[PDB]
């Protein structure tokens, strides 16, 4: 339960850096191949937690070309993981098609989420 | 492609397909796993039963 | 619909054990917590048998044991299961409870299914302390000793619970009777909080290997995970056998078979193996106050972890920096009872000491500065800006 | 045909000859493991040596 | 009955998951394919590559571990022996 | 607009406290009920001014 | 909705003690069930502090027991609460299962709520035998001498199953460490299955005192059903209080205060007051391979009567024909209870015979005859034809 | 359980019988006040259990005019029995409307019942 709204606060201030970008994205592309969530046939925002109420509006609005295609792609999963096999070379996830489809629709979620309680705990004076 | 095109499963396949033959290596091995857990059962309850009788220095007393 | 499913009975053994929904990708980790309801099952019937021919009394408690081991008929196979038994209990349990932290089920929505779980180890500590302490050998009484003096340096309150504890002025005759009406009890009050703690499992089901969500493929109980169960089943009672028959007294103290002396002191005071960790760490702390308050708040350290992991993953199977600090606590929780096994001298002091930091540290400093950076770490890795 | 039909599709036969086997089990590999424990061992038994002081 | 508060699962027909479209499933029967089919070449090279991803994460936390025991069992062998005596005065008081 | 709350409604900040210090004089005086028979730290409690 | 109705635990308390749909009508019948709760965990508390001063050998049984009363600190109130209670645990059950027969319960939709409530009142009669033979006073001793002696004329079976029972060749010292051991256990079997109890009530709610559907009118258990069982329960202790501390020994024999011996017999031989009626029955079938069947099978008729009556309406309210035979039913359970405390002589041999066929006369001779005279009653008196 | 079809006819040879009905139904007469569920305001069809689908049936098939005027008795019933009284004689069912409402949609459920067993425990021959 860290936020994207800060994840996103915190991972934006290393990308606009020259010299802080110099550092920590080679140590993050190391890390997502030590991962090797591709190799099972996924993208990264099929591994969120969805059990709780932000996670639960933000695929309710995803279109239905890609929610038909995310639900094949976990069900190819538990299939790879049963056998104790990996899936061969060909379809792996590429790193072009490994983007957030999923993370326009939290940030808004989220932002949306952040005002009604502001206009809640609110101390208006004449 | 189409839902009519099965794909292949002569890689885990028999080569003769004959109805008994599973049939009956399935109940010799299922039948044998039945045999051993209903005579390794009734020992079990046998010496839980077996120390409720007449202890050595009781039998010595006799 | 099937008389299994209209029954009022019947359909409670019908949601749980023979069409509960289960995730098709669970290995054979998910099969230690069936068979600690095989464990206890046999820890209580062997020990209501064993309870026919005993003794309380602090004059006749040193040889009903014995009068079980070579009068009573099959007896030494009633005792020795009773006592291999417990500590076959003791090893899948920490089996079943580091699984948990790996995969991270003590995650939303499965709390009260954690917390729950944390008051089943305090009453399972419980009852083999207080079975132990009715051989009443000479590790039965020094034990029993040093742990009911801890409960004099609360201030105020001190001497007036030792010797309520006590019945008297040290461990006496009233002390040893009222252990065992102890012991007989509490292994029923841990049957309840097994049932309470299948309820909360039947809501959410279980998790899986890879953390991600399994309502999309599922496969019923019967005929798949039932034939699974019996594969471990049939491997727990063959080396349930290889000790019972064949070396009996591995797991234990030959001080036990000494009858208890409160005049001659022996050379060495040490715990079962599987209490020596939760030993060196009241050891570790040179003050009889902060000592027991740190050992008692070292079991109930595990009810921070569910505010602590800041990661948006559940599990540690694609975690490469969170799975070489789970394996960091693992090999210091052997360490720590090797170490409650030593005498007190140097170094073993001072290593007993930064061992039970790491302890410590694990749950408060390493859990949530290491499940921060890695979120981090699957952003920038992904987004092009 | 002749191995199926024989007592591996009745279940009265499947939940009794399971069961009735096993009484002959319980006799029979009972003795042969009572005849290997004493040969692998004779010499050092009570009654070589009862007879060795005849 | 009275109904208590929604889960995350259901029961069989209303799971609770997304809906589906366009995946197909096929299979043949256990009585209809060979028997004792997975013994080897699974112990050979396929359970040796799934433990080989996994033991630089184990035996590098046990590496460590061991040569800290070791190392302090080799030093509460010296001090209590006859070479270790003016070394045993100065530490222990 | 953007003040004082966590997890908690923090609008409560003392719309919680005062009658817990009441509640506190009534679960405080809880264990002023269960400590009698006890005559160990009930020095603490027989030194009234009646009976 | 509301946390006590979202809550795992919580609604399991919400859904039988807070808003559990109850008729209107019911009167203070239907608080014998809530004392049976109570009367439950007064026996299995007050059990466990007097086990820590127990001593179970036959050479220290009728001294534990002096030393709790003469010894312990406020031992006399533990131990008379212990006996007294248990004889009060008995007159509400009596008064149980007579209510469930007049108003007929047993019938449809609730069989296995009777079924499940003759197990019950088998394993109570068990335990309160088990613990009479604890004390080890004189009426302990003969106690089981003639009760065991009932299982050798099982034929073929018989010498085997005594001496299995008692550990050796009469009542010796492991027949009193058995006794035991299993009085600690079947009270922890009853509460198991007094949750199987509740269970089956919260499909079909209670019946009401008309007969008649009561989902019509209804009515929670908060605040007009809670408040209506205290009343009850501050009269059921203050009358548990004018018994343990004014007349702790009139529902006693004063023979259990001399210890037992196996060389004197006593003149007379009699049980606790609430296996008396069972007693005469025992004693009147001149066989004791015949009269231990028929004692058996008299607690074991209960469960003829769902097929027995033939009637369409459901209870004795309005039935005055199944009224007179329910009277008659109550004065022979006491007739029975008066004769199992005589002296076997004449004429309380005859007297005993026709009663205890009287017993039986009532589940299958009386039951169907006018449970079928009403029904055509009822509609000649109507019909005009 | 004593089916009312077989009520019926013990019931009928009664009432046809001459020298019967001259000892059965002053009997009969006097075993219904001595009830008193009259005095309740209850008729007899209401005192019938309804735990079973024979008297679930019969109930959807009665009209809806007497099928309010029922549930309406019953509540009276319930409300008497609690304040411990008796209604007044002014709301006491009289001799001559304590009628079987009930006894007819009842005799064809059952007619119906036995049918339907005796056409599938049937052993026709060529
Ligand atoms: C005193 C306690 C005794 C209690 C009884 C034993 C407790 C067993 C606990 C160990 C455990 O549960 O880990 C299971 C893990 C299996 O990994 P997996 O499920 O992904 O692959 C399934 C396989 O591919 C299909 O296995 P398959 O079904 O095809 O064959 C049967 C299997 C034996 O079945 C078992 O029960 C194995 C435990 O054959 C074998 O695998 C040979 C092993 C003898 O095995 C491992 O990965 C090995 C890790 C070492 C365990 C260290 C324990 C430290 C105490
Ligand atoms: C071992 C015993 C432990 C204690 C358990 C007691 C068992 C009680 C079982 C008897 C019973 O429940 O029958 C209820 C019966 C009347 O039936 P009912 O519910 O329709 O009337 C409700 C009333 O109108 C309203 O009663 P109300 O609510 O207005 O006042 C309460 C009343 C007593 O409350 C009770 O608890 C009575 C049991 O207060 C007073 O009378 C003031 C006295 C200064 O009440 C009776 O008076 C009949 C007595 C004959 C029963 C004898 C059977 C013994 C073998
Ligand atoms: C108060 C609370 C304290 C309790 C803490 C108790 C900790 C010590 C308890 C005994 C240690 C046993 C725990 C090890 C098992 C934990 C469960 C686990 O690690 O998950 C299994 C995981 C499997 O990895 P896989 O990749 O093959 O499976 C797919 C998912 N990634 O991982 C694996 O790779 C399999 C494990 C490899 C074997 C190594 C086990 C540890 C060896 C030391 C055993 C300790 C006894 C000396
Ligand atoms: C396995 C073997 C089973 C054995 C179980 C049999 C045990 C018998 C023990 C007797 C105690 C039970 C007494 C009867 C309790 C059930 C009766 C009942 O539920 O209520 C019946 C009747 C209710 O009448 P109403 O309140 O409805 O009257 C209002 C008018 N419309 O209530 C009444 O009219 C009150 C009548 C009171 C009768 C008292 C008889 C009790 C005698 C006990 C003697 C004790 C000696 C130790
Ligand atoms: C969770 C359940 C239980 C656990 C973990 C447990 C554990 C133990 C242990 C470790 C011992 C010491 C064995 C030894 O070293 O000799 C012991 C002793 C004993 N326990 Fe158990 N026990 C359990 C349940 C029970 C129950 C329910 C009873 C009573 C019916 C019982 C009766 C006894 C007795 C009589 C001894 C006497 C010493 C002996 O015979 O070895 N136990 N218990
Ligand atoms: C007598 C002791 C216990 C019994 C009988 C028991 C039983 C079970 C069973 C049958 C399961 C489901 C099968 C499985 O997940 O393997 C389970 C899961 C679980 N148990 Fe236990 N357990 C016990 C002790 C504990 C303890 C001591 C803890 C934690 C401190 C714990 C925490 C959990 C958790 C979190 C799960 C869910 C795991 C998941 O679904 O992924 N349990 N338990
Ligand atoms: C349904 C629950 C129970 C019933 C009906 C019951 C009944 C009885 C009775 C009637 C006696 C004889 C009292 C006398 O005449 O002196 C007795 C004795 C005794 N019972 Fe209980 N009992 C129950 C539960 C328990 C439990 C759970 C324990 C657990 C320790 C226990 C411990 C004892 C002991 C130690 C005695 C010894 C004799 C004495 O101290 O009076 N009882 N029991
Ligand atoms: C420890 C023993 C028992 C407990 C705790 C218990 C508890 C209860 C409770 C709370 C009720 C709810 C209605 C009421 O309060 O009257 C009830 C109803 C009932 N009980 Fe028991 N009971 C016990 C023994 C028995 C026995 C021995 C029998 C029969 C042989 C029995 C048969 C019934 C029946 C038929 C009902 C339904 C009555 C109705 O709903 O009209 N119970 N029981
Ligand atoms: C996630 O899906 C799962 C799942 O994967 C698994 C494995 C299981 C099965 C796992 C289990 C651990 C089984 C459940 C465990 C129990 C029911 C254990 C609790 C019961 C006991 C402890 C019983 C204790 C034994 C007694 C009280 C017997 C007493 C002894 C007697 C009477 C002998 C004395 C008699 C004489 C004459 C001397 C599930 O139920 C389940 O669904 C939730
Ligand atoms: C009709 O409507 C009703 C209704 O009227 C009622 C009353 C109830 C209430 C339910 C009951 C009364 C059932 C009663 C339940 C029981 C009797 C179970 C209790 C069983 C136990 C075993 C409790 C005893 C447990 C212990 C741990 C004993 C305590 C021993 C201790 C604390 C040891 C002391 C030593 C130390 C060192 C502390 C309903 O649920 C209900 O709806 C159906
Ligand atoms: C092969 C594997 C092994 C085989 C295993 C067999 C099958 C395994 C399946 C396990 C089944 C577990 C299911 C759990 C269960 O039994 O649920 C509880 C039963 C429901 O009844 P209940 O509500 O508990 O009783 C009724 C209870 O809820 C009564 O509660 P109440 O008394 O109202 O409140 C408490 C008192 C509070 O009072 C106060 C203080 O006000
Ligand atoms: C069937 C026999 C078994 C024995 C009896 C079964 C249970 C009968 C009732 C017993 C009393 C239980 C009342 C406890 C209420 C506690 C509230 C609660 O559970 O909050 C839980 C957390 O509790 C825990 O952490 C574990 C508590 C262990 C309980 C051990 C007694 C959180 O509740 P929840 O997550 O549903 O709230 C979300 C609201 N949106
Ligand atoms: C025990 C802890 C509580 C936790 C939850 C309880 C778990 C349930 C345990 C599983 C019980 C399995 C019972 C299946 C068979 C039930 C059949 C049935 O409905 O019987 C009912 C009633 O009989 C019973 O009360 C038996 C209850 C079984 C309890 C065992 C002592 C129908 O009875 P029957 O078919 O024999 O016809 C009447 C002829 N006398
Ligand atoms: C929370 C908690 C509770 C208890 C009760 C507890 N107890 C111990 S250590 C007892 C001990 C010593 C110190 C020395 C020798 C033998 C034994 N001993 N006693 N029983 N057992 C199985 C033993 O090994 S830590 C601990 C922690
Ligand atoms: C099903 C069943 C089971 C049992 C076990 C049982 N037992 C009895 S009568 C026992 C007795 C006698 C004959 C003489 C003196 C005293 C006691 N005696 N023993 N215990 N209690 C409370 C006694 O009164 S009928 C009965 C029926």
């Amino acid at each position: 339960p860290q936020s994207f709204t800060s994840i996103a606060r915190i991972g934006d201030y290393i990308l606009k850096s020259p010299v802080l970008s110099k550092l920590c994205v080679p140590v993050a592309n190391q890390f997502i191949n030590l991962a090797g969530y591709k190799k099972l046939g996924l993208k990264f925002d099929d591994l969120i937690a969805e059990e709780n109420p932000i996670m639960q509006t933000a695929l309710r609005r995803l279109p239905e070309d890609e929610s038909y295609a995310r639900a094949y792609r976990i069900i190819r999963a538990h299939q790879t993981e049963l056998t104790h096999h990996l899936l061969p070379r060909n379809e792996w996830i590429k790193a072009q098609e490994d983007v957030p489809y999923l993370l326009p629709y939290i940030l808004e979620a989220e932002a949306a989420a952040k005002e009604k309680d502001e206009l809640d705990n609110i101390e208006v004076s004449k | 492609k189409s839902t009519y095109r099965t794909p292949n499963f002569d890689d885990v396949l028999k080569e003769n397909n004959d109805a008994d033959k599973g049939r009956s290596y399935a109940y010799f091995m299922v039948g044998a796993m039945g045999l051993l857990s209903s005579a390794g059962a009734k020992s079990t309850v046998e010496t839980f039963i077996s120390s409720m009788t007449a202890t050595a220095d009781v039998l010595a007393m006799a | 619909m099937a008389f299994r499913k209209s029954n009022v009975y019947l359909s409670l053994v019908n949601s749980y054990i023979i069409d509960s929904p289960q995730p098709s990708s669970i290995n054979y980790w998910w099969n230690m917590g069936s068979l600690l309801g095989l464990c206890l099952v046999i820890q209580i019937v062997t020990g209501i048998f064993m309870a026919m021919h005993y003794s309380s009394n602090i004059e006749l408690a040193f040889s009903s044991v014995e009068h079980i081991m070579r009068d009573v008929h099959n007896g030494y196979i009633l005792r020795y299961l009773h006592a291999n038994g417990a500590s076959f209990f003791f090893m899948v349990m920490f089996m079943h409870m580091a699984k948990g932290l790996y995969y991270g089920s003590y995650r939303s929505p499965r709390v009260t299914l954690w917390n729950v779980g944390v008051i089943i180890f305090i009453l399972t500590i419980a009852t083999a302390f207080l079975g132990y302490c009715c051989v009443y050998g000479q590790m039965s009484h020094w034990g029993a000793t040093v742990i009911t003096n801890l409960f004099s340096a609360i201030p105020f309150v001190g001497n007036d619970i030792v010797s309520w504890l006590w019945g008297g002025f040290s461990v006496s005759n009233p002390t040893i009777q009222r252990f065992f009406a102890l012991h007989y009890l509490v292994p029923f009050i841990i049957a309840a909080m097994v049932i309470m703690h299948l309820m909360a499992l039947h809501i959410h089901g279980s998790s899986n290997p890879l953390g991600i969500t399994g309502n999309l493929d599922r496969i019923p109980m019967h005929s798949y995970f039932i034939f699974k169960d019996l594969v471990t089943v049939f491997l727990f009672m063959l080396i349930l056998a290889l000790f019972v028959f064949y070396s009996p007294n591995t797991l234990g103290h030959p001080d036990n078979y000494i009858p208890g002396n409160p005049l001659v002191t022996p050379a060495s005071i040490v715990p079962e193996w599987y209490l020596l960790p939760f030993y060196a760490i009241l050891r570790s702390i040179p003050d009889k106050l902060l000592g027991v308050i740190t050992m008692f708040a070292a079991i109930l350290v595990l009810l921070v972890l569910p505010f602590t992991d800041r990661s948006v993953v559940r599990g540690n199977t694609f975690k490469v920096l969170s799975k070489f600090f789970f394996f960091i606590f693992v090999f210091n929780f052997v360490l720590l009872g090797q170490i409650g096994a030593c005498h007190v001298e140097v170094p073993y002091v001072l290593m007993g000491q930064i061992a039970t930091f790491i302890y410590f540290a694990y749950f408060l400093i390493i859990v949530p500065v290491i499940s921060t950076i890695e979120n981090v770490l699957f952003y920038i890795g992904r987004v092009n800006k | 045909s002749s191995l199926y039909k024989t007592f591996f599709k009745r279940n009265a036969v499947f939940v009794g000859t399971i069961f009735a086997g096993a009484f002959v089990f319980q006799t029979v590999f009972d003795t042969a493991i009572t005849s290997w424990y004493e040969n692998h061992n004779k010499g050092k038994l009570w009654k070589d040596v009862k007879a060795r002081i005849a | 009955g009275p109904p208590s508060g929604k889960t995350y699962m259901g029961w069989w027909g209303h799971m609770g998951g997304p809906k589906q479209k366009g995946i197909t499933s096929y299979a043949v029967s256990p009585y209809a394919q060979k028997p004792l089919q997975g013994i080897f070449h699974n112990a050979v090279f396929n359970s040796f590559r799934r433990f080989k991803s996994q033991f630089l994460y184990v035996l590098i936390p046990a590496g460590i571990y061991w040569y800290w025991w070791k190392n302090g069992n080799e030093y509460n062998e010296f001090l209590y022996s006859k070479a270790g005596r003016e070394e045993l005065e100065r530490v222990n008081v | 607009t953007g003040l004082h709350f966590g997890r908690l409604s923090l609008r409560s900040l003392t719309a919680y406290a005062p009658n817990l210090m009441l509640w506190g004089g009534a679960s405080m005086l809880g264990l002023f009920v269960f400590t009698e028979g006890w005559p160990k730290f009930q020095d603490t409690l027989y030194k009234k001014i009646p009976l």
